[PDB]
C-alpha cells in the first residue's frame, strides 16, 4: 500500500481529460483563465500526459496483479485515450507528436506494433526533445524484432545525435536521459553483438573501452557458448516491458507471474533464434574465392560428416542474408566486399564546436548583462 | 534454417487443416523460390527438385517459367548476373559541394 | 567611433611602394595615414611612410602637405607585418598615442604576403572604447578589469572599407587597361599552399605554447596562494589560541594584460586560417569540376 492515493489524486484529473478535452473543451474559456492567473508553473500540459504515463505504469503492475481482465488503469489509459487525443479540431500546442507516442506507446505495452510508416507520415508540427529519444528507441526495438537490420543501423544512429546543451532548470527530461541513453547504445552494441560485425556505427560514435565490455560478450558468440542467447536476452530483460513496482506480493498462488508468462517465456525462445544467424556468420570471410574442390574442402574443414554435408551446409549458410552464386564447371564462389567508410565526423565535429562556441557565447552574453 | 526433408517427406499429414487452407504448397514454395534466387547462380535440376520436395520435371519447368528461371542445360539455372552482389559500399564515397557548404558560408 | 573607413586610390599604391622598393625579406615598415572625416565615414586620400630605425620627421612633412593645398590632418598609422601576427603591445601603445590626439584613429595593417597568395589584406581596425577606457584610467589591474569589462570580442573592432575615386582615375584605369601588356589575373586560384598554411599554424603554435606557459604558472600562483591562505589561517588558529592562554607577503598574479593579448592574437589566427580554409577548398571544389568530364 501507500500508493493508492498516488493513482487516485492524478487519475481524478485523468478522468477529466477524456471528459473535458474530447467532449466540451473546444470553446471552454473559464478553465483557461484559471490557468493563466492563479498558478506558477506554465508547462502542466506536458506534465499532465507524461507524468500520467509514469503513474499508470506504477498502477498497471498494481492493477494487473490484482485484476487480470479489464483492469481499471488499463481502462483509463487504453480504452479512453486514443480517439480522444488526436481527432478534434486543432489543439495548437506542443502535443502533436507527444500524443501519438502515447498512442503508439499504449500500442507498445502489448507487443502489437505494426504501424511505423503510417505515423511517420502524419505530422505537421515540430518535435520535442523528450519525443525524439522515445520514438527511435520505440520503433528501433520494433525493428529489432521486425528484423529491418540493415535499416537498424539507421534508426539507432538517429537517436545518438548527443548534443544536449543542458536544460535543467527543474527536471525537464523527466528522469529519463541517462537511463535511456544507456539503453539505446546498448541495443546498438547488441546489434553489433547480434549482426556481427556490420556496425561500424558505434565505432565512430563512442570510445573503445566501453566497446570492449561488449567485446568480451561478442567473442563468446562465434563458435561455442550457450550463454550468448542468455546474455542477449537478460540484458534486454528490463527493456521488454520495464515493470516498475508491485504493491502486493503474495506467492501462494502468485497471480503476478501469469502476466510474466505472457511476455517473458515466449520472448526468450526467439533470443535463441537471434544468435543462430551469428552461427551462420560464424565464418567471417577469410577464404572467399574457391574451386569446387574447396567448397567440398570447406565442407570437411567446417565440420565432420562432410558428405552429404550440403543438407546441413545449406542449414549453415541460409538464414537471411548470404549472397554468392556457385559454379559447377570451374567451381568459382563469389566475394562480397567488407569495405571501409571514411571520416565524416570531421565535418560534424566542426558543427559540434560551432554550435558550442556560439552557445557558450549565447548563454554567457546574457550573464554579462545579468550581473554587470 | 531451410529443413525440407521434415517439411515435405517426413510431414505428419494426419491433420486436414493443411489442405483446409487453400494453396499452402503454392504459397510456401513462393517463399522458397524467393530465397533460392539470392543463393545460386548454377544448380542442377536433380538437386533442385530434391530440396524442393520431390516433384518431377513435368511441373519443374512450369514453376520455373513463373519466377525468372531459365534452364541452361545439364543442369544449371539462370537467376542473375555476377556483378550485382559484390556490392561495393566503396572507398570512393565522397564529400559533395552542397554537403559542406552549410559550414562554408559562415567561416567563408 | 568610426562606422566607415574609405580610401582614395593614392594611399594604396604608395603602400605597395614601401613594400615594393624598400624592405624585402621581412620588414616591419610603417607610416602615417591621412584625410578628413566627413560625418560617419573616414576618408583616406594619402600616406607617407617612415623608414626602419621622429615626431620632428612627422611634423616637418605636415607643412609640406599644406604647401601644395593637399589635406594634412593625421588620422592614423599603418604597419606591415608577417603572415598573421601584428598584435604586439608596441603598436597598441603607438595606437593609443594617436587615439589621444584625435578621437578617431586607425591601423590599416598591410600584409604583403596574403595579397600575393590571394585576397587583399589590409586590416582596417579601430580601438573599442572599453579598451580606450582601461588605458585612460591607467589601471592594468584585474579588479577593475571585470567592472570595466574587456572580453576578447571587443578587443579590436573592424571598420569596413569602401573604395572611392574620382572619374579621371577611371579614365586612367580605362587608359592603362587597353594600352598595356596583358597581365593575366591567375594568382588567386593557386591551389597549392601548405607552407602559407604551415607558418600560419606554426606561428599559432608558439603562442598557444605561450598560452600554455601562462596558465601553467597560473596554477603555481594559485599553488602559491592556496598554501598561503591556509598557512595564514593556520596562523589565525596558531595566534588566536596563543593570546587566550596568556590571560608575510601575498604574491602577485601574472599581470593580466598579456593573457588578454595572447587570446586576441590567437583571435587573429582563428579568423584568417578558417578564411584560408574554404579559400583553398573552393579552388579544390572547382577543380572537381575540372577533372569531371575527363574519363
Amino acid at each position: 500500500q501507500w500508493l493508492w492515493d498516488i493513482i487516485d489524486e492524478f487519475i481524478y484529473q485523468f478522468q477529466s481529460f477524456s471528459q473535458y478535452r474530447c467532449k466540451t473543451a473546444k470553446k471552454s474559456e473559464e478553465e483557461i483563465d484559471f490557468l493563466r492567473s492563479n498558478p506558477k508553473i506554465w508547462n502542466v500540459h506536458s506534465v499532465l500526459n507524461v507524468l500520467h504515463s509514469l503513474v499508470d505504469k506504477s498502477n498497471i503492475n498494481r492493477q494487473l496483479e490484482v485484476y487480470t481482465s479489464g483492469g481499471d488503469p488499463e481502462s483509463v489509459a487504453g480504452e479512453y485515450g486514443r480517439h480522444s487525443l488526436y481527432k478534434m479540431l486543432g489543439y495548437f500546442s506542443l502535443v502533436g507528436l507527444l500524443r501519438l507516442h502515447s498512442l503508439l506507446g499504449d500500442y507498445y505495452q502489448a507487443i502489437k506494433v505494426l504501424e511505423n510508416i503510417e505515423l511517420n507520415k502524419k505530422s505537421m508540427y515540430s518535435r520535442v526533445p523528450e519525443c525524439q529519444v522515445t520514438t527511435y528507441y520505440y520503433v528501433g526495438f520494433a525493428y529489432l524484432m521486425m528484423r529491418r537490420y540493415q535499416d537498424a543501423i539507421r534508426v539507432f544512429a538517429n537517436i545518438l545525435l548527443y548534443i544536449q546543451r543542458t536544460k535543467s532548470m527543474f527536471q525537464r527530461t523527466t528522469y529519463k536521459y541517462e537511463m535511456i541513453n544507456k539503453q539505446n547504445e546498448q541495443m546498438h552494441a547488441l546489434l553489433a553483438i547480434a549482426l556481427t560485425m556490420y556496425p561500424m556505427r558505434i565505432d565512430e560514435s563512442i570510445h573503445l573501452q566501453l566497446r570492449e565490455k561488449y567485446g568480451d560478450k561478442m567473442l563468446r558468440m562465434q563458435k561455442g557458448d550457450p550463454q550468448v542467447y542468455e546474455e542477449l536476452f537478460s540484458y534486454s530483460c528490463p527493456k521488454f516491458l520495464s515493470p516498475v513496482v508491485p504493491n502486493y506480493d503474495n506467492v501462494h498462488p502468485n497471480y503476478h507471474k501469469e502476466p510474466f508468462l505472457q511476455q517473458l517465456k515466449v520472448f526468450s525462445d526467439e533470443v535463441q533464434q537471434q544468435a543462430q544467424l551469428s552461427t551462420i556468420r560464424s565464418f567471417l570471410k577469410l577464404y572467399t574465392t574457391m574451386p569446387v574442390a574447396k567448397l567440398a574442402g570447406f565442407l570437411d574443414l567446417t565440420e565432420q560428416e562432410f558428405r552429404i554435408q550440403l543438407l546441413v551446409f545449406k542449414h549453415k549458410m541460409k538464414n537471411l542474408v548470404w549472397t554468392s552464386g556457385i559454379s559447377a564447371l570451374d567451381g568459382e564462389f563469389q566475394s562480397a566486399s567488407e569495405v571501409d567508410f571514411y571520416i565524416d565526423k570531421d565535418m560534424i565535429h566542426i558543427a559540434d564546436t560551432k554550435v558550442a562556441r556560439r552557445y557558450g557565447d549565447f548563454f554567457i552574453r546574457q550573464i554579462h548583462k545579468f550581473e554587470e | 534454417t531451410c529443413h525440407f526433408q521434415a517439411f515435405w517427406q517426413a510431414l505428419d499429414e494426419n491433420m486436414d487443416l493443411l489442405e483446409g487452407i487453400t494453396g499452402f504448397e503454392d504459397s510456401v514454395r513462393k517463399f522458397i523460390c524467393h530465397v533460392v534466387g539470392i543463393t545460386y547462380q548454377h544448380i542442377d535440376r536433380w538437386l533442385l527438385a530434391e530440396m524442393l520436395g520431390d516433384l518431377s520435371d513435368s511441373q519443374l519447368k512450369v514453376w520455373m517459367s513463373k519466377y525468372g528461371w531459365s534452364a541452361d542445360e545439364s543442369g544449371q539455372i539462370f537467376i542473375c548476373s555476377q556483378e550485382e552482389s559484390i556490392k561495393p559500399k566503396n572507398i570512393v564515397e565522397k564529400i559533395d559541394f552542397d554537403s559542406v557548404s552549410s559550414i562554408m558560408a559562415s567561416s567563408q | 567611433a568610426v562606422k566607415q573607413v574609405q580610401i582614395d586610390g593614392l594611399v594604396v599604391l604608395k603602400i605597395i611602394k614601401h613594400y615594393q622598393e624598400e624592405g624585402q625579406g621581412t620588414e616591419v615598415v610603417q607610416g602615417v595615414l591621412l584625410g578628413l572625416v566627413v560625418e560617419d565615414r573616414l576618408e583616406i586620400t594619402n600616406c607617407f611612410p617612415f623608414p626602419q630605425h621622429e615626431v620632428q620627421y612627422q611634423m616637418e612633412m605636415m607643412r609640406s602637405l599644406r604647401h601644395v593645398n593637399i589635406d594634412h590632418l593625421h588620422v592614423g598609422w599603418y604597419q606591415s607585418t608577417y603572415y598573421g601576427s601584428f598584435v604586439t603591445r608596441a603598436l597598441l601603445d603607438s595606437q593609443f598615442s594617436y587615439q589621444h590626439a584625435i578621437e578617431e584613429s586607425v591601423v590599416l595593417i598591410y600584409d604583403p604576403i596574403k595579397t600575393a597568395q590571394g585576397s587583399l589584406s589590409l586590416k582596417a581596425y579601430r580601438l573599442t572604447p572599453k579598451l580606450m577606457e582601461v588605458c585612460k584610467e591607467k589601471d592594468f589591474s584585474p579588479e577593475a578589469l571585470k567592472k570595466a569589462n574587456i572580453t576578447f570580442e571587443y578587443m579590436f573592432e573592424e571598420v569596413p572599407i569602401v573604395i572611392k575615386n574620382s572619374h579621371l582615375i577611371n579614365v586612367l584605369m580605362w587608359e592603362l587597361e587597353k594600352k598595356s601588356a596583358v597581365a593575366d589575373k591567375h594568382e588567386l586560384l593557386s591551389l597549392a599552399s601548405s607552407n602559407h598554411l604551415g607558418k600560419n599554424l606554426q606561428l599559432l603554435m608558439d603562442r598557444v605554447d605561450e598560452m600554455s606557459q601562462d596558465i601553467v604558472k597560473y596554477n603555481t600562483y594559485m599553488r602559491n596562494t592556496s598554501k598561503q591562505q591556509q598557512q595564514k589561517h593556520q596562523y589565525q588558529q596558531r595566534r588566536q589560541q596563543e593570546n587566550m592562554q596568556r590571560q608575510f607577503k601575498p604574491p602577485q598574479p601574472p599581470a593580466r594584460m598579456d593573457s588578454l593579448l595572447i587570446a586576441g592574437q590567437i583571435n587573429t589566427y582563428c579568423q584568417n586560417i578558417k578564411e584560408f580554409t574554404a579559400q583553398n577548398l573552393g579552388k579544390l571544389f572547382m577543380a572537381q569540376a575540372l577533372q569531371e568530364y575527363n574519363n
